[PDB]
């Protein structure tokens, strides 16, 4: 019952995990759902704000999750309680450094094999009952403001991430032995989107194909992510590897389309 | 007062707590774990000691890292923010001893495992008790 969260520093990786967490902790106002302080055997902790500040993430950090799914509620929202009527899940955040995204592909390139489990306290190469670590969903996060950015450096960088990301899980398909394949749809999500720069989903859709497309040409002259003939570079292409690639947008903090869609995509899919 | 901002932060990235007096860049704190805990070039782990760093490129400038503390077990650290080399000891007694505090009231949270959120609401009041000590 694992989604892994992937993608750059400042993608606001971290903070969106605080979000869905936080989310039936707090009242509509944002009110703390628990300040009738002294229950014991209950009492959810209190929480100061929908979502806390943040610095860069230096490990994975795996969380405790429930998606309600009232029936025709689709996937109820992140913020209602429950108290059980619930399919749980865990969300792994994880580290955006360069130097800390190797470890967790490793995980995305072999498939059962590894299974995911991270050993916590730190990176690997206290509740006990029969829980389980299996990897149905794959979420990249990246920061639509900052892609705006006439640099450009982040698209690139960015989009080579994913590319990685992207490809790997491609290797996982042809790493369906370990003869019990598992189709792995990934989230493309276009965060910081309540600032008046963030790119329109469309567009990064549209700028990632291009990005990607260009870079296994460019890879290419120096595997084929996709099609092994193209034309151009499709998401729908990854289709074959039994990726459902989605590009959808939200925001974590302030106005805009909220992380419900997200929230929305995650439980349709544990 | 007028020592800008103290914040305690788990080592995967989450404020437990934050207070600020003077608006900090946030890249500031992120620039300081960036070198000190992920690329790691001139940093040990200790009390009171060194803190003191350059980051390179990686992921960018840096300026030179205030004074802070480790706790692994927890995994939060400590920050105390500086202004680029204006000063007064203090904060070095302030940041470690008040892990001391920080760690003694909600040590016993991180043992829950499902979860990012400690409580550690209270905390300000003996806080502001710990700033007056030093003056
Ligand atoms: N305005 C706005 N800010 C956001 C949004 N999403 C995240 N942020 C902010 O972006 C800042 C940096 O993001 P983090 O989540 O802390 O860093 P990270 O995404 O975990 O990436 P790493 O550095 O690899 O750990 C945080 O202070 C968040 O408050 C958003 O949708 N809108
Ligand atoms: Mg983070």
């Amino acid at each position: 019952p694992s989604v892994l969260l992937i993608g750059p520093s400042g993608a606001g990786k971290t903070a969106l995990l605080t979000l869905f967490e936080r989310g039936p902790l707090l009242n509509p106002d944002g009110t703390s759902v628990g300040a009738a302080d002294l229950k014991n055997p209950y009492r959810k902790p209190i929480v100061t704000s929908p979502v806390a500040q943040t610095h860069t993430s230096q490990v994975p950090t795996s969380v405790e999750l429930a998606v309600g799914a009232n029936e025709d509620g689709t996937p109820t929202s992140y913020k209602v309680d429950l108290d059980a009527t619930a399919r749980k899940f865990l969300l792994i955040d994880t580290p955006g450094h360069p130097k800390l995204r190797g470890t967790t592909l490793q995980h995305l390139l072999n498939p059962s094999p590894s299974l995911t489990i991270i050993p916590t306290n730190a990176p690997n190469k206290s509740h006990s009952d029969p829980y389980k670590s299996k990897l149905k969903a794959v979420i990249f996060l990246l920061d639509a403001a900052a892609l705006a950015d006439s640099d450009g450096d982040y698209l690139s960088q960015t989009a080579s991430y994913l590319y990685d990301v992207l490809l790997s899980l491609q290797k996982r398909f042809h790493s369906r032995k370990n003869r019990a394949p598992s189709s792995i749809p990934v989230l493309i999500a276009a965060n910081k989107q309540d600032l008046f720069t963030a790119v329109p989903a469309s567009l990064v859709k549209s700028r990632l194909e291009h990005e990607l497309g260009r870079i296994r040409k460019t890879r290419q002259k120096g595997g084929w992510l996709g099609a092994v003939g193209s034309k151009e570079f499709k998401f729908e292409e990854m289709m074959e590897f039994d990726m459902e690639v989605e590009v959808m947008g939200g925001n974590v903090i302030g106005d805009g389309p909220g992380a419900e869609r997200w929230w929305r995509w995650i439980g349709e899919r544990i | 007062m007028s020592l800008d901002a103290f914040e305690i932060l788990t080592t995967s990235g989450v404020v437990l707590w934050s207070r600020t007096y003077a608006p900090v860049n946030p890249s500031v704190v992120n620039d300081f774990i960036t070198d000190v805990f992920i690329e790691e070039k001139s940093a040990v782990a200790g009390s009171k000691n060194g803190g003191s760093a350059a980051s390179n490129p990686p992921y960018k400038h840096d300026q030179h890292s205030l004074r802070w503390t480790f706790v692994k077990e927890l995994g939060i650290i400590f920050v105390a923010v500086y202004r680029s080399l204006l000063h007064l000891p203090w904060v070095d007694k302030l940041v470690d001893n008040i892990r001391a505090i920080f760690v003694s009231l909600y040590s016993e949270q991180f043992k829950r495992p499902n979860t990012t959120i400690i409580e550690c609401i209270n905390f300000d009041k003996y806080f502001d008790q710990q700033l007056q000590e030093l003056e």
